[PDB]
């Protein structure tokens, strides 16, 4: 049977892939990094608390100025903050109360957000009339928007609970490319620095690397035992990390095509909601449903730090492009800035 | 101490409360006095497309009321020339050929009956029904309707809402007093029955019955029955608010006047017949008809009163001997033997006889023995005095036939049979209905029993308000002034808002499900009530004080249940929350209570349903 | 859907794309990650605590 043949052939190929990876596993990251020095106490402290959301916070994103950020909340607003002053630059009442993601456009001109309305809404910040309006409602997903990241001010990538991700042309509102392949809700995405690739993590427990300009999946990383809730590129575009409900983060290498490291501990039993790298990649930061953000040593795999000032789940984090700071966002309604 | 309309925000809730009940239809709103009033104010003045329609509706309704043929000739000309002819000459007359032709034809045969334009009426309704209704709804005149319904639906009457004056009647279970309903100024009677006196004499069913019966006959504004506008109670008392009749009853006047000439009797009989008619069209038998249950008003016109012993025959025809000895038909007096309408027609005879002769036909030689009057009602036919004119003679023998199949009124067409008796040849029944006949008599200026929860369960559903009675009461008293005052009060709140900058309306441009005032406890240790403006979204309930935006909320996730609760002996909503916490809400009116209960429940269910399908939002173990 | 012949082909073609990439040794990947980190450890404020002076979130 044609169908049975294609099914065994897929197995053979999964096996071929597994063995090609094992032929590459000549050593471990942990062996290789075995004699560099630990990082010491990574002692970070809250410099700012951002108080204003009236309910759970679901997501945030730093502007590239390493200064403003957007946050998305159960209260049905985006707040755009100036973390230097704690001043709300904009507070944006949304059309749908069920927002769960958001993104600052690199240019600083636009933010995006969306959620259970299944739409990616593009708000324009600098109108000529000095007002904050929805410029686009990007519609086409048949499932909640779970994540979104602008490439520039006329293209944006989204991920959804419809198990796809997509690329959009803003001016027209069209869904120019569809990234299919996942078999579970897609939860998260992360653009490469060059923006010619991105990775996505899903409820299928797998992460996928996509080429933006060609619309296909290049590689598929497995090994988590449960949903991938978060994902982040390592700063040089050749590895990324994920955080999962299985309570581990994991580093996967593109060019070796496989897991290099797990970041876990018998004690940490709760799922990860969010991950980010320090500027140098040396540190992996992960928010956890136990209210903390652990700082891991990316090369060695040791817990190096903890950020502990949230009374509910840490639901999102982010590091500035200038590397000066970490934002955590929580189900307790507050964002905190740390270093 | 007088009616205050809730603010226009009340629309968010009432529109939804009504919608759930199917009440937002042109049919259901147009047919309410206040609804009609508001819809017409809207058409005439705030929409030059529907002005002509309603203007045309009203000219026809005026036409219907014209008393004479001379006058209907004149008005039909005008109405035709103005709302038909001209509208045709400008190809702008959205009605059937049938409609036009029906009227046209009739006019040239100068054929002008009161129903002349009925064909248009149905079609004018057709044309207002659609987009016009729809716009009316979007307008502030429908907001005004919501303001007025909310008052309606929140009526809870107490003795304290009336100014009680002098006693005007008494019997077994209580007293009637004249009163003023403070609100509107409207004069009524208040009939108070004592629940103790009742329980004692085991007439709990009889007081219940008088209410249910009143509730059947009180619509349609019958000027010959003493109808009900409200009923409420206290732990001690049943209270019916009834039509006020200051002139006392016939039995008193009978004995004051002596007997009545036929012509005098004729006046009374006519008006009574019309009242009987009204009740019979509503499948009610009064059963206790007699001078003393006929009251007079200040001018001498009369009405049937006290439906205690009255009875529905819409389904079960009654059989029991119930009335007053002297006036009860045979089928009445005969138990197991069933009877409908008929008995009133016989009592009518008996009572009519009694106004002519001072005694029931079946009460001979001052006799005070009941079993005697029973006997000679069942047994003997009616010896009618030499003096009874043949027409009267015909009527009384027609009414007092012992065989129901042989009794006037009972032969298939009801009251009409009786109206056609030659005894009434001289009456124009429209003039009787109009109360245009001069009345004969112008009234001259005048133990240790206990109460269990099982008693007060029997009166659980005694309270009601007759909607139409209330709207009419309001319509003719304070509706205009209150609309002006409230219009005026609204125009100032909108003046304060262009200046103090509360312009943007928080509840728009999003997914707000409903908003409105409620009151919560904000002091945990203190438990006072804070009125706040709430906004319900699908994932949360926000509220704000005045001036500032919302700074607190609950999430539909936090909420585990919504239930009614008693607080300061006021029905409130109790919200149980996540932590084993609690949140208490008081609404300003019953419909608001009902709607917040439903929507909160609905919203918390859906939100929990939804969140559970969403890995980023839900709880993880 | 799992009974779909087109879907099964799509899966196989995809696994073919994924299987036929050039892979490098984990030793090499890991070294390149190590080198990255050391080359930019200077530029990374979370790596050496840095003085209040240069940092906008302290003392201001
Ligand atoms: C018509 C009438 C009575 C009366 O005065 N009723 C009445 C009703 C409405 C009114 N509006 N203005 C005067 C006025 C008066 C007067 C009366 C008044 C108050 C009463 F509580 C009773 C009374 O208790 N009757 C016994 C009863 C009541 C209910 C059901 C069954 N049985 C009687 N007695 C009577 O025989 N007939």
């Amino acid at each position: 049977s044609e169908l049975d043949q294609l099914r065994q052939e897929a197995e053979q190929l999964k096996n071929q892939i597994r063995d090609a990876r094992k032929a590459c596993a000549d050593a471990t990251l942990s062996q290789i990094t075995n004699n560099i020095d630990p990082v010491g106490r990574i002692q970070m402290r809250t410099r700012r608390t951002l108080r204003g959301h009236l309910a759970k916070i679901y997501a945030m994103h730093w502007g590239t100025d390493s200064r403003l950020l957007v946050s998305a909340s159960q209260d049905g607003k985006l707040i755009i903050w100036d973390s230097y002053t704690t001043n709300k630059v904009h507070a944006i009442p949304l059309r749908s109360s069920w927002v769960m993601t958001c993104a600052y456009a690199p240019s600083g001109n636009y933010v995006a957000c969306g959620g259970l309305d299944n739409i990616c809404s593009i708000y324009n910040l600098k109108t000529r009339e000095g007002n904050v309006r929805v410029s686009r409602e990007l519609a086409g997903h048949t499932g909640y928007l779970s994540c979104c990241r602008f490439l520039d001010d006329n293209q944006i990538v989204t991920s959804s609970g419809d198990t796809t991700c997509a690329l959009w042309d803003i001016e027209t509102g069209q869904q120019t490319t569809t990234f299919t392949g996942h078999t579970g809700d897609v939860m998260s995405l992360s653009l490469a620095p060059d923006t010619r690739l991105f990775v996505s993590g899903a409820c299928d427990a797998s992460a996928k690397l996509w080429d933006v300009r060609e619309g296909m999946c290049r590689q598929t990383f497995t090994g988590h035992e449960s949903d991938i809730n978060a994902i982040c590129f390592f700063p040089n575009g050749n590895a990324f990390a994920t955080g999962s409900d299985d309570a581990t983060c994991r580093l996967f290498d593109l060019r070796a095509d496989q897991e290099l490291m797990t970041y876990s501990h018998d004690n940490i039993i709760c799922g990860i909601t969010s991950v980010s790298f320090s500027k140098s990649g040396r540190l992996l930061l992960a928010g956890y449903d136990d209210f903390n953000c652990n700082v891991w040593d990316a090369l060695k795999a040791d817990r190096a730090g903890v950020l502990a000032g949230h009374d509910n789940r840490v639901s999102c984090l982010g590091v500035t492009d200038d590397g000066m700071a970490v934002a955590t966002g929580s189900w307790d309604s507050f964002l905190k800035i740390w270093n | 101490k007088k009616i205050l309309l809730p603010e226009p925000s009340i629309r968010s809730v009432m529109q939804k409360y009504l919608e759930d009940r199917g009440e937002v239809t042109f049919e259901k709103i147009f047919s309410q006095k206040l609804g009609y009033l508001l819809f017409r104010d809207f058409c005439l003045k705030h929409l030059e497309e529907a002005k002509p329609l309603v203007e045309f509706y009203e000219e026809i309704k005026k036409y219907e009321k014209l008393e004479t043929e001379e006058e209907r000739l004149v008005c039909s000309r005008e109405i035709f020339d103005t709302y038909i002819m001209k509208e045709l000459l400008a190809c702008s007359h959205p009605f059937s050929k049938s409609a036009i032709e029906h009227v046209q034809g009739h006019l040239v045969k100068k054929q002008v009956p009161p129903d002349l334009f009925q064909p248009y009426i149905e079609e004018i309704c057709q044309n207002l029904r659609g987009d016009v209704f729809q716009k009316f709804i979007e307008s502030d005149k429908f907001t005004r309707f919501c303001q007025w319904k909310n008052v309606e639906l929140n009526i809870h009457l107490t003795m304290n809402d009336f100014s009680v004056h002098r006693i005007i009647g008494r019997g077994g279970f209580g007293e009637v007093y004249g009163c003023r309903k403070a609100d509107t100024g409207k004069m009524y009677a208040m009939k108070c029955l004592d629940k103790k006196r009742i329980k004692m004499k085991q007439g709990e069913t009889l007081a219940l019955n008088e209410r249910i019966m009143l509730s059947l006959v009180s619509t349609g504004d019958c000027p010959f029955i003493v109808c009900m506008s409200y009923a409420f109670h206290t732990p001690d008392k049943l209270s019916f608010i009834l039509d006020l009749m200051n002139g006392g009853d016939l039995h008193y006047h009978l004995s004051q006047h002596g007997v009545f000439s036929e012509a005098d009797m004729r006046f009374y009989a006519a008006e009574i017949i019309l009242g009987l008619e009204h009740m019979h069209n509503r499948f009610v038998v009064y059963r206790d008809l007699k001078p003393a249950n006929i009251l007079l008003d200040e001018h001498g016109h009369v009405r049937i009163s006290d439906l205690g012993l009255a009875c529905d025959f819409s389904k079960k025809k009654p059989h029991a001997s119930v009335g007053t000895h002297g006036y009860m038909a045979p089928e009445v007096l005969q138990k197991g033997v069933a009877y409908d309408s008929s008995a009133d027609w016989f009592s009518l005879g008996c009572m009519l006889f009694k106004l002519l002769r001072g005694h029931s036909p079946f009460r001979q030689h001052k006799t005070k023995d009941k079993h005697e009057i029973d006997r000679m009602t069942l047994t003997m036919a009616v010896e009618l005095p030499d003096s009874f004119s043949p027409e009267l003679r015909s009527l009384l023998e027609g009414l007092l036939q012992r065989d129901v199949n042989r009794r006037l009124g009972c032969l298939g067409r009801g009251a009409q049979e009786v109206k056609e008796s030659p005894f009434f040849r001289s009456l124009d029944w429209q003039m009787v209905f109009l109360q245009k006949y001069p009345p004969p008599l112008i009234p001259p200026r005048g133990k240790g029993i206990k109460l269990l929860d099982s008693d007060q369960e029997l009166y659980r559903n005694f309270p009601l308000t007759i909607s139409e009675r209330w709207q009419q009461e309001v319509a003719e008293t304070v509706f205009d002034t209150i609309n002006a005052e409230t219009d005026r009060l609204e125009a100032r709140k909108k003046t304060k808002n262009k200046q103090l900058g509360h312009e943007e309306d928080y509840a728009l441009g999003k997914d707000c499900i409903m908003h409105g005032y409620m009151s919560k406890m904000g002091n945990p240790f203190l438990t006072q009530w804070q009125r706040r403006y709430f906004y319900l979204f699908p994932n949360r309930l926000e509220w704000r004080g005045e001036g500032e935006a919302p700074q607190s909320l609950l999430t539909m996730e936090e909420i585990q249940s919504v239930e009614e609760t008693q607080i300061k002996e006021r029905k409130c909503l109790l919200l149980k929350i996540r932590g084993g916490k609690q949140f208490v809400l008081q609404c300003d009116s019953d419909p608001e209570l009902v709607q917040w209960k439903k929507e909160l429940r609905d919203a918390y269910r859906e939100a929990q349903q939804l969140v559970q399908r969403v890995p980023k939002m839900k709880n993880k173990p | 859907n799992t009974a779909s012949i087109a879907q099964a082909r799509k899966l196989v073609e995809q696994l073919k794309m994924e299987a036929n990439i050039d892979r490098i040794k984990v030793s090499k990947a890991a070294a390149d990650l190590m080198a990255y980190c050391e080359a930019h450890a200077k530029e990374d404020p979370l790596l050496t605590p840095v003085p209040a002076s240069e940092n906008p979130f302290r003392e201001k």
